[PDB]
């Protein structure tokens, strides 16, 4: 849900702001 | 091979970084994102995710060349690894836990202001102790969900 | 060059014809839905509508693939004479005029099952002389809107 | 708005249908 | 011989053909009601109908002319052959009955939209066997009435 | 050259002198209208007046030479003398103005009865020094309007 | 209105009854 | 009423949109 | 070998052949329910038809007879290609879909006339990609059940 | 030659006798509605009743066998000797009169079980006399309606 | 109606149970 | 119920009005 936006930022290979 | 459902989501990711609506990310929006989660990363380094992704070379990435990208790079699920780099960006003072603040700092940068009961909803889904934060191996299983 | 808002649009556009939400849009679901709207291609017809949009020719179009041909192929606004086809599709019985089941039908094939009240209201948009029915010029004043 | 969504399907090149 | 109730019935019917509301009716606004109603005049065919009832021969029937034509050819009564080709022109899919649909159809394009109420009032004055449709016997009452 | 609005004036205007309902005026018709505003035509005066209109000499007035005559013989505006001659109808005492018993006198001969608050708001619409009558001045504007 | 009723009135050619 | 309004346009000579 | 529940179904369906009530079933009545849904058959089939059910040769079908033959000839199921003919006839703009309008249609030809609200709630019984109309393999379910 | 009207009371008289709803009438099934309004025959007396109508002779009546028999031997009025059998069988305890609870016996042994007021007002019906009981001549009247 | 009943059942040729 | 009537119609040898 919210917890899903997270899972999907975390998950962008190249560009994630979570690295 | 991305399902509707997956292009929604990416949608929505690529328009957190195009802020200007321009159906385009540039070095400059692609570095406005990522300093505001704490990131530092010098302008070349920018410069070099943005040519990474941006197949015609023309400078900036496009929807299509963020498809593909995912399309061809993404992991079917979040990697362990990935999970413990993005407890760090949560957890910034680094004392072991995911306050209900630092839950807000994150979405409220991910281009979500939450309510205060939305933030504590959020929180009690992970909320395995009971103890009103999130700690890593709650974090874990909200990722691995 | 297509900006967030025309990405919106084509997303919607292209996930009526995906209709499995495969991310995907194959001879049958092309031909599914122009039937759906009185057209009768043969499939060899239809074959070369895919093969025409399909880069990478795996055989189906994909979503970067269909936003791709929008930007190399769209016309800023809808042309004078696309605009005279698609008012004989709306108005199957050649009456000269959009009656408020001609419009129904049309609506519910583009995926949107209206109330008689919104039906009514579609029309009264368009209904300059007030007769409950859009006539040529009041189609085309929707149009180039 | 439901207008909108015709002008779209009606300038849709190759795969329109509405020609 | 008209009387002020006839004039009356006349000027609407007039004035259904007159739909610009100059007071003459053309070929062309004789064409667009023909087509309404599924009739295909050739245009020369239209131009004959116009210069039968065009008394001054200036192009057009305005009302003086109308009402003069009516009083000279109508007939008393409808005819039993022009109840039968009138039959015809509602009961468009030819399957011997006239539906609300098909009912509603011809009433919009003379001028009168209904509600789903008025519609099926209309049907209710006709509909001797109940069955919610109008066969061509019951059709038949209502245009000799 | 009449517009519908126009024939809907002048089929009103018909219908007051064509007071049986039976679509032609006779004499007896046009002097009972005219004696009831007061005036005193001889019955080879009123012969004549319906001569004039009655083009196919049958001896009566119908709708279609009604609304000849008035393409014909009408003009754009009431004249001043027109004016001034219908002042003098309706100030029938002759002091000047026009009371609400002197227009409601012409108004139900006119074959409008109204209620004291119609006439009165009547009058308010002319009314512009408030004295509550019509001068002649006040009746110009109206006239001219 | 009312108005307009008496302005059809008097501007009726030949049998207008307000001459 | 509804069917007064179809019966006066099935009975115009020469212009009813009914032959 | 018919069941009480079968002999009901079955006089209910002998019974909108018989539109007059006379306990039998004309060549005449069978060509009006015929034609009622889009077939046009020609009076020597439809002859033959009622020649093939009428056992004693009076040139009707009673119920006896209709029972008989319904014992004799009836499948268990609805076959495959009954149910593929069908469809034809409820998608009768060969469009690939029944719409609500197609089955109100269809409902009101066989005696049933319902009100919006019940068509919507028989396609939703069927509708099992929710998009308010029923497609060939939604029909299937319905028919195999 | 039986009416729809017809059918449907055969059908409720056949479905009493025919408890399993099997579609078809046994010896058994007669018998146990004979005994149920106090008659006795034999078990030869049933088979031959059955054999009776059995018209093709496999041991069962089924309802176009009961129908033809209906239409075959069937009087047009419940005769006079009918009436006087039948008050017999009502009036079991041969006091002259049908009673409420004579009545409820029958109608529940006609599988119709009827509340006390509905007992009443079947009484009431018959009865002219206003004794709250139904007497031969009153029950004539009801027959013979 | 009620009524209706026993006269079907009382006109039954052969079968009927009120002989 | 509603399809249950379809369903008969359809399965009538000989005189469906569905073939
Ligand atoms: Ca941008
Ligand atoms: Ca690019
Ligand atoms: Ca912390
Ligand atoms: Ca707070
Ligand atoms: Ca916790
Ligand atoms: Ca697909
Ligand atoms: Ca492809
Ligand atoms: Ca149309
Ligand atoms: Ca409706
Ligand atoms: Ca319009
Ligand atoms: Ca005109
Ligand atoms: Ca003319
Ligand atoms: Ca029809
Ligand atoms: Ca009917
Ligand atoms: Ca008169
Ligand atoms: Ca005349
Ligand atoms: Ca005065
Ligand atoms: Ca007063
Ligand atoms: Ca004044
Ligand atoms: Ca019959
Ligand atoms: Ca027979
Ligand atoms: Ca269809
Ligand atoms: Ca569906
Ligand atoms: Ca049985
Ligand atoms: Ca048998
Ligand atoms: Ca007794
Ligand atoms: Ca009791
Ligand atoms: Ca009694």
């Amino acid at each position: 849900n919210h917890w899903q936006k997270i899972r999907t930022m975390v998950n962008l290979p190249v560009i994630s702001p979570f690295k | 091979q991305l399902t509707e459902e997956q292009i929604a989501e990416f949608k929505e990711a690529f328009s957190l970084f195009d802020k200007d609506g321009d159906g385009t990310i540039t070095t400059k929006e692609l570095g406005t994102v990522m300093r505001s989660l704490g990131q530092n990363p010098t302008e070349a380094e920018l410069q070099d995710m943005i040519n990474e992704v941006d197949a015609d070379g023309n400078g900036t990435i496009d929807f299509p060349e963020f498809l593909t990208m995912m399309a061809r790079k993404m992991k079917d699920t979040d990697s362990e690894e990935e999970i413990r780099e993005a407890f760090r960006v949560f957890d910034k003072d680094g004392n072991g836990y995911i306050s209900a603040a630092e839950l807000r700092h994150v979405m409220t940068n991910l281009g979500e202001k939450l309510t205060d009961e939305e933030v504590d909803e959020m929180i009690r889904e992970a909320d395995i102790d009971g103890d009103g934060q999130v700690n890593y191996e709650e974090f874990v299983q909200m990722m691995t969900a």
